[PDB]
């Protein structure tokens, strides 16, 4: 199933996490038909441990859609970001 | 098709 969350990410300064996808982008490992933005590797001792996982869908941030978003500007909006970004995120969950 | 290139942030 899935659940829709928030996670607040204390930059220091990156966030600590990667993504792949976007619209005009190359795809991601976990919905490969999906042009959305995933999160594919979380630092361990980073800002998001703990808080993030593989898999996770960012649809928002700072209340910024990130649904169909272009991949350049996801990339450069997560980046221009400063002190904490809360980000909703969709994970899939095991039945 | 993707081949693992992702981006940090």
């Amino acid at each position: 199933g899935s659940m829709e969350i928030r996670v607040r990410v204390e930059k220091d300064p990156e966030l600590g996490f990667s993504i792949s996808g976007g619209v005009g982008g190359r795809g991601n490992p976990f919905r490969p038909d999906d042009d959305g933005i995933f999160v594919t590797r979380v630092q361990p001792e980073g800002p998001a441990s703990k808080l993030l996982q593989p898999g996770d869908k960012i649809i928002q941030a700072n209340g910024y859609s990130f649904i169909n978003i272009e991949h350049g500007q996801a990339v450069s909006l997560l980046k221009t970001f400063q002190n904490t970004v809360e980000l909703i995120i969709v994970r899939e969950v095991s039945s | 098709e993707y081949l693992g290139l992702d981006v940090p942030v």
